[PDB]
Parts: C-alpha cells; sequence; structure tokens
C-alpha cells in the first residue's frame, strides 16, 4: 500500500489514496479521556458492522491494518460522493437519475435493515459513487443495531438538515424510520438541488419542517405528546406537495408522501418503497455506466 | 512536540514551553487583534497551518474537575476581574468572541486567567453560535442580530459555575436549554422583555409558566445577588456591561479580590 | 444474522479433531520458535487446554461480580473471544490472565457497553499499582486479540435464540402448559455447554433447542411432536443426532483439579519467567 | 430497461418465520413485552423485538459444517 494522494480530512480520520487502487481511512485518537481507551470506538464499530455486511450497494472493507496507537481500515477507491453531483449546476439530473439513485440507496437500504441495522447517518454526501456509478452507503460510525428493546443510543446522530422529527423530539427508541425520513430528505435534495430543509438550529429545523409539511395532528401521530422532548406549535397549512416539486408526478408524489409520513410507524419501508409504481413506471432506471461523471 | 494536550475539532494542540495549535484567516486575524495581558499571547505563526502560543499549565474545567473544596471567594473575585478586563478589552476592539467558557479560560500557577480559542470570534450574524450550556436565549429563539450580550451571558453562566462548581443550565437538548432557563430564572414576558412577540420562537411555538426568580434557591452576596441578576437581565439592552460590572460594589466586599500570586498550588 | 456470518464461515468446526490439532499446532509452533530463540519446562497441549479451561471459569467469575452489571451478551462474547484466541495460540506466549482482561475489555467495547478504563478497572482485585499495570497490558494486548481474531468481532450468543424459541413453544404449543418452568433448568444446562467447546462446533440455535429439549426431558415432558409437526425425515434425524452429540459433550467435560493447576500455574509463570 | 421488483432471497438454513405484518394475528405479540407509548411515539413496537427473537431462533437451525 503506497500511499499516493491526499483525499480529506473530517472529525473522525483521515482518508488518503493508495496503490488496486484503495483508500486508507486513518484514525486519529480522541479526547484525552478518549485517548487511554484505545482503538477508537467509532472505529471498531465500523469494522465489525462491514465485516458482517456483504451487498453491491454497500462499501467494502478490504484490509485493517494498523499498530499500538491507533488503527487504520483500507476500502475501494470511490470516485465522488453524490453531493458533488448535486450541487453541480453542469449536471442535468433526468428523472431516471433520480430513479437510479434512489432505486440503489432503497436496496441498500433493504439488505442493511433485513439485517437489523440503523444506518443513522444518512446524507448525500455519505452516498459514494464509482467509477461504474454503483451508489454505496458509507461511514458506518454511528451505524447500529436496532430490534432488541435493551440498549438506547443518543438520538443527536443525523445532521440537523436530515434529522428526522422522531429524532428531533428526543426518541430513546426507534426503528427503520429514522432512515427512511433521511432518504425522503434526499430524494426532495435531487428534486431542488439544494437541501430541502437547510435549517440553521434544531428548533428552526422544527419550524421549517411543520411550515413545508404542515403541523401534525393526533390523527397522524397518536403518541406525539409521550415524547419527552415534545414543543407544541402552531398549525401550519403546509405547502402542498405538488407545488414544491412541480415536475414530479403523481407516483413521485405518493411515494414522498409516503416518505414523509410523520407517524413512524406508518411511514413505508425500503421494501414497500420498492414496491410503489412510481419505479416500475416508465421511464426505466438508468444503468451504472450512464450516470452522470463530474 | 512533546505531548498533545487535548483533541478538538476544527484544532489539535500540543506541547513543545509552548503551545503549537494546528488547523483560519478569522481565528488568526481576531487572536492577532486583541494582543493582551489576559488574552492568549500569540509569539510567532508557522506553516496545515500552525500557531504558537505561550504555554499556560492548566484550564479552569480541567482544574474544577480534579479539586475538592469549593472555591475561594478571593480567587474567585480575582478571576471574575481579570475576566471582565480581557471581555472589556475584546469589547473595546470590537471583538465579539461567542465561545466563553471553563474550558476555553486557562489558569496558569500565577494565578492569570488568559482566554483563548478564537475560532468563533468575528469582527463586529451567524445564527446559531456559542456552545447550548452557555448560550443566550435570544439567540436560542432565533435571533439574526446580536451583540455583546451573549458573552455577558457566557460570563454569568461562568460566574454561576463558579459559585457553585457545577454548570448552572447543563441542559441535555436546546428544548431542555430554554426550559431549564425558563425554570430558573423564570418565563419571559413582553413587559419584561419589549420585543418578546417579534421573536422567531415564541411567534411559532408556546412554552410554560414559570415562577420569576428561582435562581436564589440554587445558590453569595446580596449584592453578588445583585450582579447575577444583572447577568440574568432577560433584556439584551438592559443586561449589564463588563464595564458597569467592574465598577458594581461586589467587588469591594469583605474577602477581597486576592492578588494572582497567592494561589493554592495543585498537580501539574 | 448467523446464516450469513463470520461467525458460520469460519468460527464453526467440524469436530473436535481440527480443535485438538489446532491447539497441537500452536503448541508446536511457539515450541519451535523457543528451541530457535536459543525441553522440559514446556507443558503438554492438555495441560494448556486444562489451563485455558481454568482462566475461563476465572473470566466468568470476573465477569459475575463486575460493575456496572455485565449484559449476558457481553460474556458471551468475551468467552467467545478467549476460546478463538486460545484456539491458535500458546498459553506459553501470552498469559491466560492479561489475554482474559482484554476480551473482556474488547467485548465491552463491541457489545456497545460504554464503561470507561478507570470503571472497567475498579472491579479488579487488585492494587491500584495493579490496576494501572492491567491497564497497560489491555492496552498493549487489545489490537494483538483485535489481529488474532481476524477482525471478525460479532458473536451470535444462544441467549436470544433460546428466548424465541421460549415465545414459539408459548404459542405454537398448546400442549405444553407452560414453558416458562422449562427455563430455569435449561438456562442451567446452557451453563454447562458454555463450559465445554460446543460454542466452537454447534450454531446457536441448535444449542438452545438442545437445552430446552434437554430441560423438557428431566422434568419427563416429552415434545417430539414439537419438531415433528410445528417445526414440520434426514432433517429430524440429523437434528436428534446434534442433540445426542451437545448431551454426549456436555457429560463427558471434566473440571480442573486444584493440585492440577496448582502445578500447571507454577509450570506457566517458569515459562514465562524464562522468557 | 424497466424494473420490477424482486424480493432478494437468503437462505436461514432453518423453518420458515412469518411474516413481519401478520404476528399479531396468531397470538405472538401475546407472549411478548407491550411496547411503551414512548417507543411508539418513535416508531417501535414490540412486532419488532418478537419478529427478531423468532428469527434469531431459527436461523441457522439446520446447518451442518
Ligand atoms: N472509499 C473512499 N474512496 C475514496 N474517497 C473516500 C472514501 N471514503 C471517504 N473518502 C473521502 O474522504 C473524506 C472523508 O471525510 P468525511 O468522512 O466526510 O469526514 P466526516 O465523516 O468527519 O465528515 C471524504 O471527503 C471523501 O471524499
Ligand atoms: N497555551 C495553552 N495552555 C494550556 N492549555 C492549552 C493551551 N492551548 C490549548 N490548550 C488546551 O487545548 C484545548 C483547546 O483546544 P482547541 O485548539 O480549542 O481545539 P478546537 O479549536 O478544535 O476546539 C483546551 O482544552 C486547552 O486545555
Ligand atoms: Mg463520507
Ligand atoms: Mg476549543
Amino acid at each position: 500500500y503506497e500511499k499516493l494522494d491526499f483525499l480529506g480530512e473530517g472529525q473522525f480520520a483521515t482518508v488518503y489514496k493508495a496503490r488496486q487502487i484503495v483508500a486508507i481511512k486513518k484514525i486519529k485518537l480522541g479526547h484525552r479521556s478518549e485517548a487511554k481507551d484505545g482503538i477508537n470506538r467509532t472505529a471498531l464499530r465500523e469494522i465489525k458492522l462491514l465485516q458482517e455486511l456483504s451487498h453491491p450497494n454497500i462499501i467494502g472493507l478490504l484490509d485493517a491494518f494498523g499498530h499500538k496507537s491507533n488503527i487504520s481500515l483500507v476500502f475501494d477507491f470511490m470516485e465522488t460522493d453524490l453531493e458533488v453531483i448535486i450541487k453541480d449546476n453542469s449536471l442535468v439530473l433526468t428523472p431516471s437519475h433520480i430513479k437510479a439513485y434512489m432505486l440503489m440507496t432503497l436496496q441498500g437500504l433493504e439488505y442493511l435493515h433485513q439485517h437489523w441495522i440503523l444506518h443513522r447517518d444518512l446524507k448525500p454526501n455519505n452516498l459514494l459513487l464509482d467509477e461504474n456509478g454503483v451508489l454505496k452507503l458509507a461511514d458506518f460510525g454511528l451505524a447500529k443495531s436496532f430490534g432488541s428493546p435493551n440498549r438506547a443510543y443518543t438520538h443527536q446522530v443525523v445532521t440537523r438538515w436530515y434529522r428526522a422529527p422522531e429524532l428531533l423530539f428526543g426518541a430513546r427508541m426507534y426503528g427503520v424510520g429514522v432512515d427512511m425520513w433521511a432518504v425522503g430528505c434526499i430524494l426532495a435534495e435531487l428534486l431542488l438541488r439544494v437541501p430541502f430543509l437547510p435549517g440553521d438550529s434544531d428548533l428552526d429545523q422544527l419550524t421549517r419542517i411543520f411550515e413545508t409539511l404542515g403541523t401534525p395532528t393526533e390523527e397522524q401521530w397518536p403518541d406525539m405528546c409521550s415524547l419527552p422532548d415534545y414543543v407544541t406549535f402552531k398549525s401550519f397549512p403546509g405547502i402542498p406537495l405538488h407545488h414544491i416539486f412541480s415536475a414530479a408526478g403523481d407516483d413521485l408524489l405518493d411515494l414522498i408522501q409516503g416518505l414523509f409520513l410523520f407517524n413512524p410507524c406508518a411511514r413505508i419501508t425500503a421494501t414497500q418503497a420498492l414496491k410503489m409504481k412510481y419505479f416500475s413506471n416508465r421511464p426505466g432506471p438508468t444503468p451504472g455506466c450512464q450516470l452522470p461523471r463530474p | 512536540c512533546l505531548n498533545r494536550i487535548e483533541e478538538g475539532t476544527y484544532g489539535v494542540v500540543y506541547r513543545a514551553i509552548v503551545a503549537l495549535k494546528r488547523l483560519s484567516l478569522r481565528e488568526i486575524n481576531t487572536i492577532l487583534k486583541a494582543q493582551h495581558p489576559n488574552i492568549v499571547t500569540v509569539r510567532e505563526i508557522v506553516v496545515k497551518i500552525y500557531i504558537v502560543m505561550n504555554y499556560v499549565e492548566h484550564d479552569l474545567k480541567s482544574l474544577m474537575e480534579t479539586m475538592k473544596q469549593p472555591f475561594l471567594p478571593g480567587e474567585v473575585k480575582t478571576l471574575m476581574i481579570q475576566l471582565l478586563r480581557g471581555v472589556k478589552h475584546l469589547h473595546d476592539n470590537w471583538i465579539l468572541h461567542r465561545d466563553l467558557k471553563t474550558s476555553n479560560l486557562l489558569l496558569s500557577h500565577a494565578g492569570i486567567l488568559k482566554v483563548g480559542d478564537f475560532g468563533l470570534a468575528r469582527e463586529y450574524y451567524t445564527p446559531v453560535v456559542v456552545t447550548l450550556w452557555y448560550r443566550a436565549p435570544e439567540l436560542l429563539l432565533g435571533a439574526k442580530e446580536y451583540s455583546t450580550a451573549v458573552d455577558m451571558w457566557s460570563v454569568g453562566c461562568i460566574f454561576g459555575e463558579l459559585l457553585t462548581q457545577k454548570p448552572l443550565f447543563p441542559g441535555k437538548s436546546e428544548i431542555d436549554q430554554i426550559n431549564k432557563v425558563f425554570k430558573d430564572l423564570g418565563t419571559p414576558s413582553e413587559k419584561i422583555w419589549p420585543g418578546y412577540s417579534e421573536l422567531p420562537a415564541v411567534k411559532k411555538m408556546t412554552f410554560s409558566e414559570h415562577p420569576y426568580n428561582n435562581l436564589r434557591k440554587r445558590f453569595l452576596s446580596d449584592q453578588g445577588f445583585d450582579l447575577m441578576n444583572k447577568f440574568l437581565t432577560y433584556f439584551p439592552g438592559r443586561r449589564i456591561s463588563a464595564e458597569d460590572g467592574l465598577k458594581h460594589e461586589y467587588f469591594r466586599e469583605t474577602p477581597l479580590p486576592i492578588d494572582p500570586s497567592m494561589f493554592p498550588t495543585w498537580p501539574a | 444474522m448467523y446464516h450469513n456470518s463470520s461467525q458460520k464461515r469460519h468460527w464453526t468446526f467440524s469436530s473436535e479433531e481440527q480443535l485438538a490439532r489446532l491447539r497441537a499446532d500452536a503448541n508446536r509452533k511457539f515450541r519451535c520458535k523457543a528451541v530457535a530463540n536459543g525441553d522440559p519446562v514446556f507443558l503438554e497441549p492438555h495441560e494448556e487446554m486444562t489451563l485455558c479451561k481454568y482462566y475461563e471459569k476465572r473470566l466468568l467469575e470476573f465477569c459475575s461480580v463486575f460493575k456496572p452489571a455485565m449484559p449476558r451478551s457481553v460474556v458471551g462474547t468475551a468467552c467467545m473471544y478467549f476460546k478463538r484466541f486460545y484456539l491458535n495460540n500458546s498459553v506459553m506466549e501470552y498469559h491466560p490472565r492479561i489475554i482474559m482482561l482484554t476480551c473482556a475489555f474488547l467485548a465491552c467495547k463491541v457489545d456497545e457497553f460504554n464503561v470507561s478504563s478507570p470503571q472497567f478497572v475498579g472491579n479488579l482485585r487488585e492494587s491500584p499499582l495493579g490496576q494501572e499495570k492491567a491497564l497497560e497490558q489491555i492496552l498493549e494486548y487489545e489490537l494483538l486479540l483485535i489481529q488474532q481474531l481476524n477482525f471478525h468481532l460479532i458473536v451470535h450468543n444462544p441467549y436470544r435464540p433460546f428466548e424465541g424459541f421460549l415465545i414459539d413453544l408459548k404459542t405454537r404449543y398448546p400442549i405444553l402448559e407452560n414453558p416458562e418452568i422449562l427455563r430455569k433448568t435449561a438456562d442451567d444446562f446452557l451453563n454447562r455447554i458454555a463450559l465445554t467447546d460446543a460454542y466452537l462446533l454447534y450454531t446457536p440455535s441448535q444449542i438452545a433447542l438442545t437445552a430446552i429439549l434437554s430441560s423438557a426431558s428431566r422434568a419427563g415432558i416429552t415434545m417430539e411432536s414439537y419438531l415433528s409437526e410445528s417445526l414440520m425425515r434426514t432433517c429430524l434425524s440429523q437434528l436428534l443426532d446434534i442433540m445426542k452429540s451437545m448431551r454426549n459433550l456436555v457429560k463427558k467435560y471434566e473440571p480442573p483439579r486444584s493440585e492440577e493447576v496448582a502445578v500447571l500455574k507454577q509450570k506457566l509463570e517458569r515459562c514465562h519467567s524464562a522468557e | 430497461a424497466l424494473y420490477e421488483y424482486q424480493p432478494l432471497q437468503i437462505e436461514t438454513y432453518g423453518p420458515h418465520v412469518p411474516e413481519l405484518e401478520m404476528l399479531g394475528r396468531l397470538g405472538y405479540l401475546n407472549h411478548v413485552r407491550a411496547a411503551s407509548p414512548q417507543d411508539l411515539a418513535g416508531g417501535y413496537t414490540s412486532s419488532l423485538a418478537c419478529h427478531r427473537a423468532l428469527q434469531d431462533a431459527f436461523s441457522g437451525l439446520f446447518w451442518q459444517p
């Protein structure tokens, strides 16, 4: 593994290229108290998660070499992200491209959720596109298993822009819905090329959500008040769905509405979403080799 | 480099005695413009980009964590004097720090408090700044404009932390933080707070009512209470300033501010 | 899930012959390394197995009185890590005490059981100097354990399958008046299966079913009808043979001998002091 | 090239487990702990716990190394 280029840096670790071409994510030590912990918990979590997972639309972990100080992971070279595609104004996103991206994301999440695992960090730059246009989920640092009523994790996991109202209202226990809403947000971004609800504060995020989709009632959320961080809101009428996305068809409107129910139990899942009439409708989703490339 | 003292999201500091912080233009310009005895003194600039600072032995939060007895009032008053001098120097230089917390405060063996972490400082804005445990209600309720009151609140909260060695409003969440502030101080009103209805949060949300001035049960002299209420004035235009706080009668009481030199030693 | 997992693909073996040959290979490898470095001080593989069993019991005792309370999944994962590590390594190279401590630490980290290092060592019956020394050794050997596990850090335990089988018996078996009375005894039997190496030979669902059926047979309740109809000829025979092998392994297991473990511990200390 | 959904199939090497939508019909959820309204608000139901328990009970039951 001959390091040859620098690919960026984040809060979890530092990533750089290497000769097949791969990418090493080397983990830096945490805080002073976290330096005594040893191997970083995010890295161990991601190691086990990608060791127990195998799917064409999930990033592939190859090697996890390291030394005493910390650990370093190795992944396949991922050409670009989805955020690059979205933010690039030179790239025209035909409805087929949106259909293909949503199809890949939904299939990956279907496989992930079948094994009782929540990504909890869904957002466009986390969806990586290869040289063959194969979208793969990544950044499994926050990915945690779900189903057992024993372990409850922090609600403050997803970023503020793509956080479901169940998480924003401080829910200890949740299910697949926390992913699905994020997916919908991504879908909305693919329809507008700008963040759907780009709130700065989390309360402002809630205001944006309720101003765009209308304030939920007890009919659409039977136990909304039961949440501990539940805050009362004024009844916004909510913009009709066809006004926000004028170019989206009726099936796409139904898919978006299903992805954007306020009740997490009634919110559609990956299998249900793949079974909607939108994906089988004309035109067919674009192949991997015909997706836009920067 | 000798050892990494601590890790940060946008900058990591090593010990070398000096401190080498690896990270931009905003922070370096703000730190350069505010050279002062009570402000972190940058020695030079080297190149990733690195900033060299005069090494301090400890910070306030680490000292509080690893010490059992409470603060003696004299050193509390001395630290408040130094903090007020520093924030007034920042205010005179038209600098808003918005990152005042016990972690940022650095205390040396000589009893000198020397603020730093100018990543969130700006020239006077950005809607969401300041940590949740010290953020002012105006920025909590989505006020697009703010002033020195945001640093004044942080100073008041730091004073409250000094008094009891525990955060005043350690809100679990933003809604929880607002609820904690309202419960401990009393919910604001239009009569108390002019321009209340204009706040974006109130226009689109409803809160609960609480009795006024419930913070006294948590704790301080009567002049200490007056100065504390001066910190916890709801109205941003009515909240006291550092210059007037220095002129307050609480700084002249029976436990007079002890000099920085007479400071009990702690492990390094 | 187990049906496509690293544990099934790599860490489940045909029979005890593979386990014995792997342990003998590890012992021979360490002997060759020592003789190349520069004879009666090396312990035989059976003595290594005895010491491994004794220190597995010690790890069980450690996790029993751990504070905060260790979920059964965490201790199960720790035991599986211990067995996996000492299947391909020698007690004469890495000490069992520090290895079991680092196994418990890694199980706490993997199973999302957030406990700080001082908290993790506050349960150690050692001096504060002993506790911090144990901390340094654990930090040193955590990566070694990680590497020796082939980075397969997810371990499936039979407790969840046991709960699932109990639920299924409750709903779809009206013949059994109350499956609950068959839990506790089965739990005890499960503990026995922990002591033996059955974790490396049979999947957790079979282990849980074997424990439940052994508990049923001990109480005299016969439920072959559950397997025949509710669970719906080769498959039934294979399941029955697997249960028979489980019971044979449980019977055949022998607890350690105090004088034997004392002598083996002295010999092990001699080997570790020498090299 | 159109698309038509194919339910992905992986062998569990064990007895068939009922589909998620219909556990409560046979009284499976009767013998589990009822989900509190706080969990129901966030989208958590006892159906998930029961289905996970049953899926892990019947997984790999018929496998031979
Ligand atoms: N498999 C990969 N192949 C190529 N580049 C990658 C791969 N994974 C991550 N990267 C790059 O490394 C960077 C990682 O930073 P990121 O994960 O965004 O930090 P954070 O998670 O703290 O925001 C990204 O900018 C991305 O472009
Ligand atoms: N000169 C110094 N003296 C003492 N401690 C310092 C000094 N410089 C930095 N530190 C330590 O480093 C930490 C600040 O890290 P910082 O650079 O603010 O990271 P970030 O900017 O990414 O948040 C503080 O907790 C402080 O204890
Ligand atoms: Mg990423
Ligand atoms: Mg800082």
